[PDB]
């Protein structure tokens, strides 16, 4: 069984996630959506490009009368066009990171670090803890995240399923929701992804790095616990690649991120707070 | 001050 | 092959199509909107597109109507025939007329392999209405034909009102006179056998939806309030 | 008689 110093730990983060994260969206109110009837400087829109042709979603709103507005976006021309979706997302995205910071806010071992620790460990995390949260909303039968009256749908091209996993971020969302993972277990994972000690700007590594070590064993536990088929020996180690890739999809994606701000600004003011922006 | 909008977050109730 | 009064009936004519049709709804501006069974499509300059289906458009359908209904005045008032006319024939001939004029003109835009009426910036994608509308477009007219169906229609002397009966007679024969001769002299393939007669007589089917559309409205404009300020003066709401 | 009942008609018209 689990020790109550794990039980009380998971009932710690679980508050913190139902507390902190909106599941159907329904305080998503104000956001901005694309218009309705709307050398250096040209390679560095030609990588832009390659960034952005990465990732294409259909924007699907439902009415609560059951009708439903879909916007398709457009096919790369020569430019503005390719960042139609970018403004809506940003307010999307903000809307996250606001959840992710009263997250990490209400756990205490969290609230005890040194606030510039606190920040880095959030700026380091931000992305990550989305993203999970966003798995935990991802219909793998339909390719969409369903947020409430939201939904983003992968477009799918002549290649299926298989086209869509060259991408490292739907891959990442694929094969974690294969997984099947409890909400105990999505909840340590952003644990063990907030209190990562080899994130820039931490300078108590050893705590950082400790506290990361018990919510890893609570997860370990926890798996033992509840999970005891022999089907789930390694789910532990599984879940942990799971974050390893995690890192590096937040790697490319900051990198992505700041080069289509570099040519077409449109982080908020958090953004740019969790990314550096000047 | 690079952090305003953080520090505020954070320290709100 | 054609008189020069005949020819110049058909320029004018066609003149007015050009500069009255906003085919793309290129000016189609400040329109209500479901949400904020038709399926609308709204297409930006981009290639993105905004698809609406249905689960409230009324009100868009009317400002579409009113849009088009404000089109056909226009066609109306720059062919010479319609300007010398009393003003009171002038409204009452467009009263009667306008829904047919708009339906000729959303013809020209249907696309009867995906029942959608393609009007550029908007589309919409899907009733005796629905059948003149496949059965039109089997024809195969040409913008000439459509144009004089146009005048055919706008010159009734039978419609309600009217005072000028002879003079509205005599020149819907005029135009019916042209468009007989354009297709003897400008169209010998045997698929357009009897077109003459056969648009002659989708023309009797469309007073005919004509009649039963206003009936329509004058009893559900009653419960549901849609129709904009022009609609209720065209159909006498 | 139709030109008061049909006002924006006869505008539109005129216009
Ligand atoms: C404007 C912004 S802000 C942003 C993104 C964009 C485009 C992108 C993104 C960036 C680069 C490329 Cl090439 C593709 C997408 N991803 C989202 C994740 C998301 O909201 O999308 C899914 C809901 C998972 C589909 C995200 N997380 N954190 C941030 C800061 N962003
Ligand atoms: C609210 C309104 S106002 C209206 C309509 C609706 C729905 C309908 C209509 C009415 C009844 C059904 Cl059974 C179907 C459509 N049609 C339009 C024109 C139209 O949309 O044409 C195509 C269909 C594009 C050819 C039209 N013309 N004049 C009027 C008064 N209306």
């Amino acid at each position: 069984g689990l020790t109550e110093e794990q039980r009380m730990m998971i009932r710690e983060l679980m508050d913190a996630q139902m507390k902190t994260f909106d599941t159907t969206f329904s305080h998503f109110k104000n956001f901005r959506l694309p218009g309705v009837l709307s050398r250096e400087e040209a390679a560095k829109w030609s990588q832009v490009r390659k960034d952005l042709c990465s990732l294409k979603v259909s924007l699907q709103l439902r009415g609560e009368d059951g009708s439903v507005w879909n916007y398709k976006p457009p096919a790369d021309s020569g430019g503005k066009e390719i960042f139609s979706l970018l403004p809506h997302m940003a307010d999307m995205s903000t809307y996250m990171f606001k959840g992710i910071i009263s997250f990490a806010k209400v756990i205490s071992y969290f609230r005890d670090l040194p606030i510039e620790d606190q920040i880095s460990l959030l700026k380091g995390a931000a992305f990550e803890l989305c993203q999970l949260r966003f798995n935990t909303v991802f219909n793998a039968e339909t390719g969409t995240w369903e947020c409430g009256r939201l939904s983003y749908c992968l477009e799918d091209t002549a290649g299926g399923f298989q086209q869509l996993l060259l991408e490292p971020m739907l891959k990442f969302h694929y094969m974690l929701k294969k997984l099947q993972l409890h909400e105990e277990e999505y909840v340590l994972m952003q644990a063990i992804s907030l209190f990562s000690p080899d994130r820039p700007g931490v300078l108590q590594h050893r705590v950082v790095d400790q506290l990361q070590e018990q919510f890893a064993i609570t997860l370990k536990s926890y798996i033992e616990c509840n999970r005891p088929q022999p089907a789930h020996r390694f789910l532990f180690l599984k879940i942990m690649a799971m974050l390893t890739e995690l890192r590096s999809i937040n790697a490319q994606h900051t990198q992505r991120l700041l080069r289509i701000q570099d040519i077409h600004p449109f982080a908020t003011p958090l953004m740019q707070e969790l990314f550096g922006i000047t | 001050e690079r952090h305003k909008i953080l520090h505020r977050l954070l320290q709100e109730g």
